[PDB]
């Protein structure tokens, strides 16, 4: 069980860790989060009390280094940093653990939610979508744009998701215009899976990462990407059986975790109605269709 | 974006553009089978591709053999239309290729866009105008060439005959759409009007009769009266 210690909490802030969150008051003696489950990526995120503008946070994996948060009063945000002195980090964390200044990652033993939302998410892939190679952790916020959004404007601050465009030469073989537009199997299986992602696990990892950035930061371009990656599978007539069964599980837990009140801005009516009721895969997403119909019947 | 009454004069500027109408591509007659079910039999169709500035009509005849063994023909018809329009564009010299293509029906937007991916600088536009190009098959010489075709074929026409020698494109297009609207709302009456005087003939190399300026004013008035009348005969006014 690893730890993200905090130097201090000089400004009032709502702190998120994965799907949990807690409020910290201005200058409250808060010094971090302990008992973080090893083996998954995690995200630690922030929403300032005085400016709900800009949710932001850091994707990290405690196996990759010792990370701590310190507020920067010049740039005005909580920054993640890596401690290279491992003896200093141990002594600092222990000091804080003994003074009971840390909150405990509040995981219920039976609860597989985070695993199910991050099953295929790897830090190495995150760091290729979020390019800042001098750090082992990745910053994301509400306002960062995707490479595809910027094509339709700071390149260093972009989310480099795989570009998916159903009306592009990449998606449409010359001489197969109708076939490839109406059945995207070529584009899914040959161009994207075999060509770009190499395997379905990397595809699903990017899909899950895009969903989490949409949910935790309201990042609009991430939501676009999540929906595009779902629609490309649902609009393919030929999808491996194991991918369809896994997608149903992936989506079920995404829909299950979504705040009931954010479904008006996080879910795209056209995509979901097409996927569940018209597409080739309308009959292959039984768990997702059942939770969607019981939780969000208005959208449909 | 879309083409409407506000940007109407754009049709007659010097940017090459084409209207595409697919309403006569897939044509059928519905009939009963011996067992009392219903079946369709296809007849030859056509793509109606028109330069509104010059009158040049690119009439691509769609022979019934193109449907043989195919499913979802009304869907296929839109993609076949887009395949043929794209082939036409590719066949034209660069300086003759359109800058814009306006489809009369919005369901042609995605098929045409996809077939024209290679031409990113040709704009594919819909229109809010209700154009009467479905009535193209009420023009006897166009109907004749479509029904006689025994194989796929392209035939080239000028739908304005020689009108541009005397009138502008704007006026020629207005005349064409009045004639077609009339033929569409009451084909019998429209054709009665156009031929009633036997001294006025259709030249072998023309589609419409050889009316003088004054006789075209009379004809155009009679077509308006017809359209208004049908509008009353319809709604009772
Ligand atoms: C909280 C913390 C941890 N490690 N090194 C630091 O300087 C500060």
């Amino acid at each position: 069980m690893n730890t993200v210690p905090f130097t201090s909490a000089p400004i009032e802030v709502t702190i998120g860790i994965d799907q949990y969150s807690f409020n910290v008051k201005e200058n409250q003696p808060f010094h971090g989060i302990k008992d973080i489950p090893i083996g998954h990526v995690h995200v630690i995120h922030f929403q300032h009390a005085d400016n709900s503008s800009m949710r932001y946070g850091y994707w990290f994996d405690c196996r990759m280094g010792n990370f701590y948060i310190q507020y920067d009063p010049k740039d005005g945000l909580y920054k993640m940093m890596e401690e290279r002195d491992g003896a200093k980090f141990e002594n600092i964390v222990h000091n804080f653990k003994e003074r009971q200044m840390m909150v405990s990652y509040p995981k219920i033993d039976e609860d597989d939610t985070w695993y199910n939302l991050t099953e295929f998410v790897q830090m190495d892939k995150i760091r290729k979508i979020v390019r800042k190679d001098e750090n082992q952790f990745s910053y994301v916020d509400s306002s960062m744009t995707t490479v595809q959004e910027n094509e339709l404007s700071d390149p260093a601050h972009s989310l480099n998701y795989t570009v998916i465009n159903f009306k592009s030469r990449e998606a449409i073989r010359p001489g197969h215009e109708m076939e490839d537009f109406l059945d995207k199997s070529y584009y899914l299986n040959t161009v994207m899976l075999q060509g770009i992602f190499k395997n379905s696990s990397n595809y699903f990892g990017e899909l899950q990462f895009a969903f989490l950035n949409a949910m935790f930061f309201g990042n609009y371009g991430s939501s676009l990407q999540w929906h595009a990656m779902i629609e490309l599978i649902c609009s393919s007539a030929t999808v491996p059986k194991h991918m369809l069964d896994k997608l149903d599980e992936i989506l079920y837990y995404q829909i299950k975790t979504l705040p009931e009140q954010y479904s008006d801005i996080l879910l795209n009516e056209r995509v979901w109605n097409i996927c569940l009721y018209s597409s080739f895969q309308k009959n292959s997403l039984h768990n997702t269709e059942k939770i969607m119909e019981n939780k969000y019947p208005e959208l449909l | 974006g879309a083409m409407n009454s506000s940007n109407y004069a754009e049709l007659f500027n010097n940017d090459i553009k084409l209207f595409v109408d697919d309403t006569n591509v897939y044509r059928v007659t519905v009939h009963k089978t011996f067992e009392g079910n219903v079946a369709t039999k296809a007849i030859n169709g056509c793509i109606f591709t028109l330069n509104p500035k010059t009158g040049h009509l690119f009439l691509k005849i769609i022979h019934t053999s193109v449907w043989a063994g195919q499913k979802r023909l009304s869907q296929l018809a839109k993609w076949k239309t887009a395949e043929e329009v794209s082939a036409l564009v590719r066949s034209l010299p660069k300086e003759e290729q359109p800058k814009q293509i306006i489809v009369t029906r919005k369901a042609m937007l995605d098929p045409l866009e996809v077939h024209m991916l290679d031409f990113p600088n040709i704009a594919i536009r819909p229109t809010e105008l209700r154009l009467p190009f479905s009535a193209a098959m009420s023009i006897d010489k166009l109907s004749d060439v479509v029904m006689k075709a025994t194989e796929p074929q392209m035939v080239l026409f000028n739908i304005y005959d020689d009108w541009l020698d005397r009138i502008s494109s704007y006026t020629a297009f207005s005349r064409l759409t009045l004639l077609l609207r009339a033929l569409k709302t009451n084909e019998e009456s429209a054709k009665m009007i156009l031929l009633s005087d036997p001294t006025i003939t259709i030249k072998s190399y023309h589609l419409w009769p050889s009316f003088t300026d004054e006789q075209w004013i009379t004809i155009e008035s009679q077509m308006r009266d017809l359209i208004l009348t049908e509008y009353g005969r319809k709604y009772n006014v």
